[PDB]
């Protein structure tokens, strides 16, 4: 038994989104799904419940009216639809099995992986790729570390490789910062051994799935 | 409804950690529990305050005594360092009111000197008439950072970006800082630096446009 | 609404068993009962044998209110529950927990 | 505080009727479907006793006459029928609050006599008569109701089984001597026992055989009486006592000598305050005729002060009595 | 023509005792078996009648439900299965039948067996009361109810009051946990406390007025719904005029004569003084002394020492003296004293 949802989602302000959550491994007709959101770095917040036997719904004062819930008994998948999204509504929207009792709300046991729904005003702009070169050379006896500065890209995610997956010694991927312009920025740096100076070349491999921008960049010091 | 549990609990490994949800008459209601690891879906641990479902370890147990319910986790293990959300039922505003969140501050390892590096903007982008100063910090403990962009020892607040540190393989912390500037500003001043301080430990490097 | 009397009983039970109170009745043990979804009469006829202690009066009052016929304890299929002895605290905690479960289950009477 | 009123405050009802004692409350007393009212029964000089709890549940050891009812404002105590032994004041009491409060009381009794089927009762006198041995003793009897044919004349030795003397109030029993004869018709009778013997010094009772429950008489008793001359006259056993420390430490001293056993009563007690006699604070505590040998006991409590004793090394009490050939001096020293 | 009665039968509170009584020398199933309670401390009393040929019984008023007769025509035994007995039942219970000659002409009681002695054992739940009956108006009245047979931690005691002729009035209570209640009327001038060690409960009162004269009971509460089931007798309380003699008699010990200086028996005593009003109860060896006792009726003393009454008493015993200790009961002071003699 396992509860599964759709993939990630990216929306703009004022738009709408309809997320899915499929139930497989029990009798969906004898239970009711329930949604719980989670702002990044904040506590949980109950959003809505729906039953798979009668069709009743319940929402919180924060979401009473701004959301619409429905479920399909054919594929055992519910559809929570949020409209008039705001900048702060960016949060993972989990789903969980709950009792269909319209009077009480029991515990939650089955917890799907969830679905992140980011809301930003920036457009789906490709990533500006630049290599990271060491002004001062690698310290004596110590290992070096270079990477690629991914500036002004949106949305998430962006995987970063090195030499088409040929180098995996010291790779480090740091979280994406968010500037005031709304465009995410990322900078992954692989801890490169100083022994490979000069001789072994290094080519970054950034994959921007939104805009399909596959760009390989060469890096060299001063 | 209102529940106010402590937003932080610091305990030593191997001991018994106490996590209470100290609020109203929640003892008269079935207080459940929920554990959520960083980057994973929350999982059910304690429900009805005394019923653990299958797969749940045996060292878990919940207490409930009138005006105060408490979670009892013994033999603190770093593998269970996560956040615990006290959850209850109600018949007032909303039938479900979660808690404020409690991060189990397990004493994993002592202070660790961060690894800080800074890079000037790429000359290719300087040709394209932009300038982004980055400062990269990693491998420190605990999850606390203080960033300060001090160009020529002068603090700068315009075009400064920094996010909260995150986790990694060795359970340490890593955080990056961003400074958005313009080419003329980068070429004008004498020195540009980025300051990071952890628990009063000043660790800062500096670069210059005359060489970089 | 029928869900008012049960909520008031739950509030009273949680108010008399809080940790700020002294040991309830001070050690005088109480015969346990079978948790059989409607132990109202069972709890009444098993707490009817607590001489005073001045702290469980309202509890017995509300219990008799829920069970007006006060049917004799001879309904038990096994008097072994009237032979095992546990303190007032454990029995009242188990009764409170089962009553909270019954209240959450919608079952009031 | 809640107050409870009753109606009537006092009630007198004869036998065979149905009692009805109402207890009105100032407000409602019920709580969670049940009313916390009670009743009590208090007899003359007797303590109360629980009768009905929750105003609808009888207590163990309670006759079926008792009945309780009421709905949250009134409570009637129903006893049916009305019996003589039920004549006891009742008190309705509530405990539905933190402070109990008893009712106004309702004294119950039987009106116009009524009885319980002829409650005969005998009140005779005396209980112990002064009669010697070898004389005729005429005892007295007094009944309540009229029978005229049935009042037995029983007689029992102290600490033994009873013996009947006269049946039908005129016919002599089987084995009774002719020296005993009972007479009387109605309420007040008179017994005739002649030639009192050592085996005649016993107890005497009566009982009627007309209306059940057959009641028994009160009882006339006799143990011993009379006293001769020198036989009862005993040599006075003189006793004396030193001063008491509990009084000496208090600042005074009351001294007394004891004439334990002697006869007759005429014994002029005196005292010698260090060989000096004085008629002052010298009382004369006299006892009745001894129940063992008709002797006497007197103790002249010579109350005085510690100074009156701490200087007088001896205190000789003197007594002149018929049992004393010569006055026996009783004297302690210090 | 006689009856073989049983002997001593120790009875417990609530114990439905059943005594034996056997007939012999005639047909037991011919005449109505009669029951007559001796009760030596009161006189002679009746119980009821029953014919062993049919078993129908005509019991007395008090013995209608409390007593239960039995007639066995197969083994010549009459059971007396009285249930729920009281302290008044400790007595002898003779057997007899309807001894009658001439077709219900002369039915009398000539046969009398040994008498079934039925002594209900003492030691019941003791609701004992202790408190002075007379105090000066304005003093601090104190009463101490004593209870034995259990502990105060598992019961609750109330303070019911009853003025002479008037009705009852609740005046406080105390539980086994430590809660204390008071009537809303006298909530100020009243105070209650308990002591599980001494197994006693106190009582206080401020500014005693003459209306406060009333009997003070102390009753025990049973189980839920916590009504009152047990009842003591209550010590009397009277307040008419402030008596300066707020203390009992200071018992002066009077040791008897030495073992070597008494030609005859040796008698001891204790001079009673400084007590008012009359009388005061005095005994020796807690009542275990009756031979050669003599009590002098007290007489009002002279006007030199407040005329405090003085009673004298003396038991006579043979040399040497045994373990003799005085025992005094003073109802105006409720004080109990004792002392051994030492010549």
């Amino acid at each position: 038994v396992q509860l599964v949802q759709s993939g990630a989602e990216v929306k703009k302000p004022g738009a709408s989104v309809k997320v899915s959550c499929k139930a497989s491994g029990y009798t969906f007709t004898n239970y009711g799904l329930s949604w719980v959101r989670q702002a990044p770095g904040q506590g949980l917040e109950w959003m809505g419940w729906i039953s798979a036997n009668n069709g009743d719904t319940n929402y919180g004062q924060e979401f009473q009216g701004r959301v619409t819930m429905t479920t399909d008994t054919s594929t055992s998948t519910a559809y929570m639809e949020l409209r008039s999204l705001r900048s702060d509504d960016t949060a993972v929207y989990y789903c969980a099995r709950d009792s269909s009792s319209s009077w009480a709300r029991w515990f939650f046991d089955l917890w799907g992986r969830g679905t992140l729904v980011t809301v930003s005003s920036a457009s789906t702009k490709g990533p500006s790729v630049f290599p990271l070169a060491p002004s001062s050379k690698s310290t004596s006896g110590g290992t070096a570390a270079l990477g690629c500065l991914v500036k002004d890209y949106f949305p998430e995610p962006v995987t970063v490789s090195w030499n088409s997956g040929a180098l995996t010694s010291g790779v480090h991927t740091f979280p994406a910062v968010l500037q005031s312009s709304g465009l995410y920025s990322l900078s992954s740096v692989v801890t490169v051994p100083s022994s490979s100076l000069g001789t072994q070349t290094y080519i970054c491999n950034v994959n921007h799935k939104p805009s399909n921008t596959k760009v390989d960049k060469k890096v060299e010091p001063k | 409804y209102v529940l106010t549990q402590p937003p932080s609990v610091s305990v030593a490994p191997g001991k018994t950690a106490r996590i209470t949800c100290g609020g109203n008459i929640i003892g008269s209601k079935l207080v459940h529990w929920y554990q959520q690891k960083p980057g994973q879906a929350p999982v059910l641990v304690i429900y009805d305050d005394g019923d653990r479902p299958s797969g749940i370890p045996e060292r878990f147990s919940g207490s409930n005594s009138g005006n105060t319910a408490t979670l009892t986790i013994s033999r603190v293990e770093a593998g269970d360092e996560a956040d615990y959300y006290c959850q209850v039922w109600d018949t007032g505003s909303d039938p479900v009111v979660f808690g404020g969140g409690t991060k189990l501050t397990v004493l994993g390892q002592p202070k660790a000197a961060p690894s800080v590096t800074l890079f000037p903007p790429s000359s290719e982008e300087l040709q394209a008439n932009k300038a982004t100063l980055v400062c990269l910090i990693s491998d420190f403990y605990p999850g606390a950072v203080t960033v300060a962009w001090k160009a020529d020892s002068s603090p700068v607040k315009a075009g400064v970006e920094t996010t909260t540190p995150s986790k990694q393989s060795n359970n340490k912390y890593a955080a990056s800082s961003y400074l958005s500037l313009t080419p003329e500003q980068w070429k004008s001043h004498r020195s540009y630096s980025c300051q990071v301080t952890h628990e009063g430990s000043t660790v800062e490097k500096t670069v210059a446009p005359t060489e970089c | 609404p029928p869900s008012t009397a049960l909520r008031e009983l739950i509030e009273e039970l949680v108010n008399i068993t809080q940790n700020q109170k002294a040991p309830l009745c001070n050690g005088s043990m109480v015969w346990s009962i079978n948790l059989t979804a409607g132990m109202y009469c069972a709890a009444l006829e098993s707490l009817i044998n607590v001489s005073g202690c001045s702290a469980i009066e309202k509890t017995q009052r509300m219990l008799s209110g829920f069970c007006p016929h006060k049917v004799s304890a001879g309904q038990f299929s096994s008097l072994h529950v009237r032979d095992t002895k546990i303190e007032v605290a454990q029995f009242v905690k188990d009764l409170l927990l089962h009553l909270k479960k019954l209240f959450r289950e919608g079952q009031f009477n | 505080d809640i107050v409870l009123t009753q109606s009537p405050a006092s009630l007198a009802v004869s036998l065979g009727q149905r009692a009805t004692i109402s207890c009105r409350a100032s407000e409602s007393v019920d709580s969670y479907g049940q009313s916390y009212m009670h009743w009590y029964q208090q007899k003359a000089g007797q303590p109360p006793k629980l009768l009905i709890y929750l105003a609808s549940n009888l207590e163990s050891g309670v006759p079926a006459r008792f009945s309780g009812s009421g709905s949250r404002t009134d409570f009637t105590l129903t006893i049916d029928p009305v019996q003589a032994e039920d004549a006891a004041t009742y008190y309705c009491q509530q405990n539905a609050e933190d402070s109990r409060t008893f009712g106004g009381g309702t004294k119950l009794e039987i009106k116009g006599g009524g009885g319980g089927g002829g409650d005969i009762q005998m009140t005779q006198s005396p209980a112990s008569l002064s009669v010697s041995v070898g004389d005729t003793i005429t005892l007295t009897c007094h009944a309540s109701q009229n029978i005229d044919v049935w009042l037995s004349w029983f007689q029992q030795k102290p600490g033994n089984i009873p013996k009947l003397l006269i049946y039908k109030a005129s016919n002599l029993h089987t084995g009774v001597p002719s020296r005993f004869s009972g007479s009387g018709s109605g309420t007040g009778f008179t017994l005739t026992i002649s030639s009192l013997q050592p085996e005649d010094i016993a107890t005497y009772y009566c009982q009627q055989a007309h209306s059940y429950p057959f009641t028994f008489g009160g009882g006339t008793k006799l143990e011993i009486k009379g006293g001769g001359g020198g036989r009862t006259v005993a040599a006075p056993s003189v006793f004396i006592f030193p001063p008491s420390d509990e009084q000496l430490k208090s600042g005074t001293a009351s001294v007394v000598c004891l004439l334990n056993n002697f006869y007759p009563r005429e014994a002029k007690v005196q005292w010698k305050v260090d060989n000096a006699l004085q008629s002052g604070n010298s009382q004369e505590s006299v006892t009745e005729q001894d129940s063992k040998d008709s002797t006497y006991s007197l103790s002249s409590t010579l109350t005085l002060s510690k100074a009156d004793y701490e200087k007088h090394k001896v205190y000789a009490c003197e007594v002149t009595h018929q049992g004393l050939s010569s006055p026996v001096t009783k004297s302690f020293n210090r | 023509v006689q009856l073989q009665q049983s002997g001593p039968e120790l009875v417990k509170p609530g114990a439905s005792v059943k005594i034996s009584c056997k007939a012999s020398g005639y047909s037991f199933t011919s005449y109505w078996i009669h029951w007559i309670k001796q009760r030596p401390g009161q006189g002679l009393e009746w119980i009821g009648m029953i014919d062993p040929s049919d078993g129908e019984t005509r019991l007395n008023q008090r013995f209608q439900g409390r007593a239960t007769l039995t007639v066995d025509e197969s083994t010549s035994t009459a059971y007396m299965q009285l249930r729920s007995p009281t302290s008044e039942d400790s007595a002898v219970y003779y057997c007899t039948r309807l001894k009658e000659y001439g077709n219900y002409d002369s039915f009398y009681f000539d046969v009398w067996g040994a008498g079934t002695l039925v002594t209900v054992s003492s030691g019941e739940v003791q609701l004992k009361e202790s408190g002075p009956g007379l105090v000066a108006p304005g003093g601090s009245l104190s009463i101490t109810c004593t209870v034995s047979g259990f502990s105060l931690t598992d019961s609750s005691i109330n303070w019911v009051r009853q003025p002479p002729g008037k009705g009852l009035e609740w005046l406080g209570m105390i539980w086994g946990d430590g809660r204390i209640d008071y009537a809303d009327a006298l909530k100020s001038r009243l105070s209650i406390s308990k002591d599980s060690s001494k197994s006693q409960v106190f009582l206080e009162m401020t500014s005693l007025r003459t209306d406060d004269t009333a009997t003070y009971y102390c009753a025990r509460d049973g189980y839920f719904p916590y009504a009152m089931d047990f009842w003591g007798q209550g010590t009397s309380v009277t307040v008419s005029s402030g008596g300066a003699s707020t203390k009992g008699p200071s018992v002066f010990p009077l040791a008897p004569s030495s073992k070597s200086t008494s030609g005859g028996t040796a008698a001891l005593g204790c001079l009673v003084k400084d007590y008012f009003p009359e009388p005061v109860t005095v005994s020796w060896n807690s009542g275990a002394l009756t031979s050669g006792v003599h009590t002098f009726p007290a007489v009002l003393q002279s006007s030199g020492l407040y005329s405090l009454s003085s009673v004298v008493t003396v038991p006579s015993s043979s040399l040497g003296t045994q373990t003799y200790i005085c025992n005094v009961n003073h109802k105006p002071s409720n004080t109990k004293v004792d002392k051994k003699v030492e010549p």
